[PDB]
């Protein structure tokens, strides 16, 4: 009663997750121990979605990024999806950070999610679900990869046969994450290539400076609230939505919302302007996130903390990775209204140097290690 | 044997029991009190269990597999997966990354 199982292949572990579709379970494959992700949808659900998203990983299969599906198919009163295991999301790890991301790991995650999108576009589809708890580091060795899930409301935006682009249409629903939003997707337009790129734009911004402006606006109604987050979208300038970033953003921003409905995106540009700009800053290639620092410091602390035996705690921690990698940590400013230029930026590193730390005892441990 | 809402349910129920009472190691980031800090259990499960105490194994092996899987059915299968590969299409995976210090 104990022993649950899939595909008579794979044994049902720990939940680990609980979306709109249904629920997500670690799992191993019997004969091998393998570890595998599970995803278990009820046949009663009004939306089933499970079995669409198994063809469309199988059809991405082989994409960097791309999880692995192992089964799919019905087991008792639902269906079950397997794939590779995979780490937490991005919007999972910004709150590991206390939800906000350094300029380095923004620019880490920047240039994968653009090879990501820009695979799945080459292979006919659009996502139009693009948001931060869609992008999931691996595990293991696979743990420096971004991967990109949910495939749900993807659909194909060329005729296999003519390659002729999907027609341009209107009165078309907003399917997706109200926040992350193309503009077009809020009138109603059909969606393309461009807004897979402007909603990936907004998730970077929002890396950036914690929150989009268009969040905490109150409305009576769904349809209300909808409409008022269109409306903030419509009004804010680029100039203003990346103020207090480097220009990248706001080029980046500018070029995506110019797209013509069937145009396709120069995502070599576009990934050019962010390697660019980590060249600029001087960050090193050494696939180091900001979470990556902050884990290892947080336990390279906590064994010495024993030894010698909240938010404030976790601010500690972070002051001292800042301190022990000063290159790698630049944040925005909120009082920034200009674009800093690298030099700018790059002041933060002195800073994180002379970052006085509160503990002592603690460091004297640290330091003779 | 058969996948229902109440198997699954007694299953997870068992699994969390071995869970918040039974990881009886001395590990600062397998405790409860470094869990009691963290609102997303995959931050904890799926991301600091990846570090590895003995720098063989990591912690969801070396401890969680150990008294909570293990403690179900002493035959669930758990395999190694820091002794995979690096992958050709992967980025590169700093492994000292996970190997904790002293
Ligand atoms: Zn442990």
């Amino acid at each position: 009663a104990m022993d649950l199982r899939v595909g008579r292949k794979f044994r049902i572990g720990r939940k680990i997750g609980s979306g709109s579709f249904g629920d997500i379970y670690h799992g191993t494959n019997l004969i091998s121990g393998e570890e595998v992700a599970i995803r278990l949808e009820s046949i009663r659900s009004r939306h089933p979605q499970l079995d669409y998203e198994s063809r469309v990983y199988r059809y991405l299969s082989g994409g960097v990024g791309i999880p692995f599906i192992r089964w799919f198919g019905r087991e008792g009163e639902y269906n079950a999806m397997v794939i590779d295991l995979l780490g937490p999301s991005l919007e999972d790890l910004f709150n590991y950070c206390h939800r906000r991301f350094s300029f380095k790991t923004v620019i880490m995650l920047a240039l994968q999610m653009f090879c990501r999108i820009q695979y799945i576009h080459g292979r006919s589809f659009i996502h139009r679900d693009i948001k931060p708890d869609n992008f999931l580091m691996g595990v293991g060795r696979r743990g420096s990869t971004v991967h990109v899930i949910d495939f749900g409301l993807s659909k194909k935006y060329r005729d296999f046969n003519t390659h002729r682009h999907i027609p341009y249409r209107e009165n078309k629903s907003l399917t997706g994450t109200a926040r992350y939003a193309s503009v077009n997707t809020h009138l109603g337009i059909e969606q393309s290539r461009r807004d897979d790129l402007e909603s990936l734009g907004y998730v970077l911004i929002y890396f950036c400076k914690g929150s989009l402006p268009w969040q905490g606006l109150k409305a009576t109604t769904k349809k209300q609230k909808y409409d008022r987050i269109m409306e903030k979208k419509l009004n804010v300038s680029v100039e203003t939505l990346c103020s207090g970033l480097p220009l990248e953003f706001q080029e980046y921003m500018a070029y995506c919302k110019n797209l013509k409905f069937d145009e396709k995106p120069d995502y070599l540009f576009l990934a050019r302007l962010f390697k660019d700009l980590s060249i600029k800053l001087e960050y090193h290639n050494d696939h180091l996130f900001d979470w990556t620092m902050l884990r290892y410091t947080k336990a390279m602390v906590e064994k010495q903390r024993d030894l010698l035996i909240k938010s404030e705690t976790f601010n500690k921690i972070k002051l001292l990775a800042m301190k022990k990698f000063p290159t790698h940590f630049h944040y925005y400013k909120n009082e920034d209204k200009h674009n800093p230029s690298p030099e700018e930026i790059k002041q933060q590193t002195i800073l994180n140097n002379n970052a006085a730390s509160s503990l002592p005892e603690e460091l004297l441990n640290a330091l003779d290690k | 044997e058969c996948l229902t809402r109440s198997n699954l349910k007694k299953l997870q129920e068992k699994i969390f029991d071995r869970e918040l009472n039974d990881i009886a190691c001395d590990h600062c980031l397998c405790s409860t009190e470094n869990r009691r800090d963290i609102k997303y259990s995959r931050l904890w499960f799926l991301f600091e269990l990846e570090m590895s105490e003995n720098w063989n194994e990591n912690l969801r092996l070396s401890c969680y597999n150990k008294y909570v899987y293990s403690a179900i059915d002493e035959s669930w299968k758990m395999e190694n997966i820091l002794l995979k590969e690096q992958e050709k299409h992967y980025e590169y995976f700093p492994i000292g990354q996970l190997l904790i210090p002293n």
